[PDB]
């Protein structure tokens, strides 16, 4: 449906009253130490 | 005096047990005013396990009324028996719950328990001696299922020793439109299957498949759907509130009805079924009474009780009647019907009869049966659930209040054992 | 073979980490290679108290270098001994504390903790009969200071029952201008009361009043403040080092210097002062190696231990001397000066001879004393803590790191119980 509505020209950018985007929505649906040899 | 504690939760917790209050208000003789104006004794006999005695010799609900909804005060107070309740037990947010079960138990509902607890506390010392407590709500909803299911845990951490009884209604998207009351219902569950002793499955969609289908009702309201509900929490509750030999208490109901301790979601019927306005022309029969009480078109719940077995049943007869034609058609019902009945349970269906008959029957039957086709319930729940949680739908409004996804997998998890655990139990045999 | 782990944190930690290293290897014969070029089996006998013995016939320093400042690896590296440490010993992060004691002990500190505790526990294991850890490290700034006391604390989990030993630089406004150095070393000294067994209070007052009043250096550097800092820990760690009867390990030092679990800070002293490039052109007598090593112009605490009393006292003399002459010394400066010594606690000035003498003397001395007195180290600090405290100055930086402005209180109050407790002693008399 996401991509009919898309395809029919939804705005991607488009943001509800708590200043998020479709996809900001489905993200949020969704839910270490790096050792670096240096030579002196 | 075996007293009982009523909690009332959410919009229809409210609605339901307001409706109840009226309708065993008129069995009893007490008015709005908490007056008693009958002509029976039995009527005051045992008016203590629902009401305390305050000063005038008036009656006051032993009733706690919680909503987060600022809005249900005025419709409560508001309603026929609006008056009767105990001002101060009146318990009320500003903020709603907003169909959310996180908001309802995490989050507003939170910020509300303590001032519940205050007044369950109270009405609790108060009593000589408590048998438990008794929470009308819905599971669809947030309030009543959030916050009544919260409530139901900090009342067992106080008093775990009492019963813990609900009236729990369903939801059906016959009924609501609401996408997430499958995940409402299935948080609810899984608290009620860890939490409750006894749980009365009051299930929408066969209430409006019995207005209409079997009252011949195209729209019916929430009017409509109560109806059958005050009816069934009536009859379920007879045995507590009149002298009586059998399932006379909580306690003595779940040793009676309850073999596994998770096993308590309990499918209630009722006989005869009727709309309000219906009048009765005649008084049915015994064994009208019997056959229809045990009929799946008078089930509460929607299962098919042909689907399962009954692990254990209590039936309830009111009204002036032969114990001797009761009894022949109890044996009856069991011994034609032998394949939906446990053989390794014996003597598991307990007959009552009371002489006090409700408003405008004559004669009635009210059916509390433990059967394993309740799995159809939570398997229609389960099969909701599933399809939105696999799509991770809608989930924001719930990890956005704190919640954590793996509360949804455990759930899901535990609903799903539950359901497991009645099919063994169908399938087991008295080798 | 009674094995120490050295650890040390910081810009200050590393620099005087690396001072220790420079002065003990040249003292056993040991170059920058790792390999032993000496004059003396005395100097191999105890090698194994800091050095492992690698393939080759090689020795490398027991020690873990840690710091979170940039650039600080280099420096350590390219020091005149920086290629003796072992590679995987240093810990080296990427964000500095910005002499933030918060950022040391719970953020920056924290993520880098678990990789100096790994480098730890393999030098730990490896040893034959662990002792305990040596820490070198500032009070006044946040990596030495708030990681330092972090990484005590965590090992303190691990080895309980090993010794903890630290070589802690107390700030002075005269050294260093950083406004939050007084909060720091509160933080920190809280930390030390609770969970080290013995602790060296190199202090930045005393060693740059040393510099400046008695070597003559009107801009004492660190370089000048550090030759004093090294002598000192050459001179306490000789007993360790060196075959003899006294304190020969760090468990035999606590035991006869700490009376009371908490008063465990000791203060230093060291004969003959001298400056780097200053000529010794004789050697000092057993009666002056007495009488400056207990002078307070020759301490590297600022407290006067005339002001105070002496619970025990260390004194090390190192070099060829009669030993008949400094049995006399020693009873001689306990006699003619009995009111600064505790009559509590009988024959509390324990004495060792050395034969080997420090770089370029003949003979030298170091004083090891649990003073009373050192309590006028910490209410200096405590009442530059209270000035800013009062005012709630700088809190913003401590909180902001998810401090609790009731750690400062608590800590300030540990301090000056700490203060009561030497108070309490001092005033103590043998009834
Ligand atoms: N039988 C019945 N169901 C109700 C009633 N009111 C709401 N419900 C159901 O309860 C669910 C919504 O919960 P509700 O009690 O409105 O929400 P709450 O106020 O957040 O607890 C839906 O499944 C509704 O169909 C009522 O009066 N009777
Ligand atoms: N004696 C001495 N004190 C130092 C030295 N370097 C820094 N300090 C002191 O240590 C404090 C600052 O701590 P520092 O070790 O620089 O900070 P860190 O890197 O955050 O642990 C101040 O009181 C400085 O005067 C040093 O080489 N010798």
């Amino acid at each position: 449906i996401v991509e009919v509505l898309l395809k029919y020209g939804a705005d991607v950018n488009a943001q509800d009253k708590f200043g998020k985007t479709a996809f900001d929505i489905s993200i949020d649906n969704g839910g270490s130490v790096q050792i670096v040899y240096k030579p002196v | 005096m075996r007293e009982i504690v009523h909690i009332q939760a959410g919009q229809c917790g409210n609605q339901i047990g307001a409706k109840f209050w009226e309708v065993i208000s008129d069995e009893h003789g007490i008015d709005p005013t908490g007056s008693y104006h009958g002509d029976s004794d039995l009527q005051l006999e045992r008016i203590n396990v629902y009401y305390n005695e305050a000063t005038g010799n008036k009656y006051v609900p032993r009733a706690i009324l919680v909503d987060l909804e600022p809005g249900t005060m005025d419709s409560v107070r508001s309603g026929p028996f609006g008056q009767i309740f105990r001002p101060d037990n009146f318990v009320f947010g500003q903020s709603g719950a907003g169909n959310n079960w996180a908001k309802g138990h995490y989050t507003e509902g939170a910020e509300l328990v303590d001032s519940v607890l205050d007044v369950v506390r109270k009405e609790s010392e108060s009593c000589d001696c408590l048998q438990g407590f008794q929470l009308t709500h819905s599971l669809g909803g947030g309030t009543g299922s959030g916050m009544g299911t919260l409530l139901i845990s900090k009342i067992r951490e106080e008093y775990p020793d009492r019963i813990m009884n609900t009236f729990s209604v369903m939801p059906s998207p016959k009924v609501s439109d609401t996408v997430v009351e499958p995940y409402n219902a299935t948080l609810s569950v899984h608290q009620l299957v860890e939490n409750t002793d006894e749980t009365y499955c009051i299930d929408n969609e066969a209430l409006y498949d019995i207005c209409f289908r079997t009252l011949k009702l195209t729209t019916p309201t929430y009017g409509d759907l109560n109806h059958l509900v005050s009816a069934t929490m009536s009859g379920v509750t007879t045995c507590l509130r009149f002298p009586g030999q059998l399932n006379a208490d909580l306690r003595k109901l779940a040793v009676n009805m309850v073999p596994f301790p998770r096993l308590h979601f309990f499918m209630p019927g009722f006989a005869p079924l009727t709309s309000r306005g219906s009048q009765q022309y005649r008084a049915l029969t015994v064994p009208e009474l019997t056959q229809q009480m045990f009929d799946s078109k008078n089930m509460m719940a929607a299962c098919d009780p042909r689907h399962g077995r009954y692990l254990t049943v209590a039936a309830i007869f009111r009204g002036r009647m032969s114990m001797k034609e009761v009894d022949e058609q109890m044996l009856n019902v069991q011994n034609k019907n032998s394949s939906y009945f446990v053989e390794w349970i014996p003597n598991n269906v307990k007959t009552a009869v009371c002489d006090i008959p409700p408003r405008g029957l004559k004669m009635s039957a009210t059916f509390i049966g433990n059967s394993t086709a309740i799995q159809e319930l939570f398997k229609r729940i389960s099969e909701q659930f599933t399809a939105m949680f696999r799509r991770k739908a809608f989930l924001h409004w719930y990890t956005g209040e704190g919640m954590d996804e793996m509360e949804f997998t455990e759930a899901e998890s535990n609903m799903n054992d539950l359901v497991s655990e009645y099919q063994q139990y169908q399938d087991a045999t008295a080798d």
